[PDB]
């Protein structure tokens, strides 16, 4: 119910060796205050 | 003492209300910002690379 417009998304597998499933995720989301 | 008001000149407020006012201001002033911001920016790219090198 608030002005968090999510836009450019990314995510990847956080484990170097890849020995267990895990996804680090970085989402960008913005709200629009007045001037 | 001084009375409901005091006497008439008024008295003496030439000391009170001259070592007062104040200086008021009063500072109807220094509140909260919107703020502000610059903007961006300036390209379309050119190709030499990266077409050939990929």
């Amino acid at each position: 119910r608030r002005i968090v417009n999510v836009n450019n998304i990314k995510f990847d597998s956080a484990k170097l060796k890849n020995e267990k499933v895990v996804l680090q995720s970085e989402f960008q989301a913005t709200t629009f205050r007045f001037v | 003492c001084e009375e409901p008001p005091a006497p008439a000149p008024p008295p003496a407020k030439p000391k009170a209300a001259a070592a007062v006012p104040v200086k008021a201001a009063p500072t109807e002033t220094g509140a909260q910002a919107a703020p502000s911001y610059s903007y961006v920016y300036n390209p379309v790219g050119k190709r030499d690379p990266f077409r050939s090198p990929i």
